């Protein structure tokens, strides 16, 4: 979000409207890997071995 | 009755449907349930991957 508001301070104006796109679907993408992910060394049951 | 309407859920009891939804699904077109291999997966996977392709090239676009 900060380089984001850095370039708007700046005045680039570049990522108004469909420019938008990639900063969106980078912070989705973020967020799917911290949030579901998959289980660590004391979660060894997953989908393809139960 | 039980099972009826719209109550909780856990995810546990998401995959376990799925799981039987796999297996039922192939025992209507292959007549057997041994499921030796899962080939529904791999189709369907591949299709996904094919989707993936077509949007990493349009966004390639948009870039350029």
């Amino acid at each position: 979000g900060g380089m984001v508001a850095m370039v708007f301070a700046s005045g680039s104006h570049v990522f108004g409207g469909i420019g938008s796109i990639f900063p969106l679907f980078m912070m989705v993408g973020i967020m799917m890997m911290m949030f579901r992910g998959m289980g660590g060394g004391q979660q060894q049951m997953s989908r393809p071995k139960l | 009755g039980s099972g009826y309407g719209l109550g909780l859920s856990t995810r546990t009891q998401v995959t376990g449907y799925q799981f039987l939804a796999r297996r039922t699904a192939m025992a209507l077109t292959r007549w057997r349930v041994r499921m030796e291999i899962e080939p529904g997966r791999r189709q369907t996977l591949a299709v996904v991957a094919s989707v993936s392709a077509a949007l990493v090239i349009c966004l390639g676009a948009l870039l350029w």
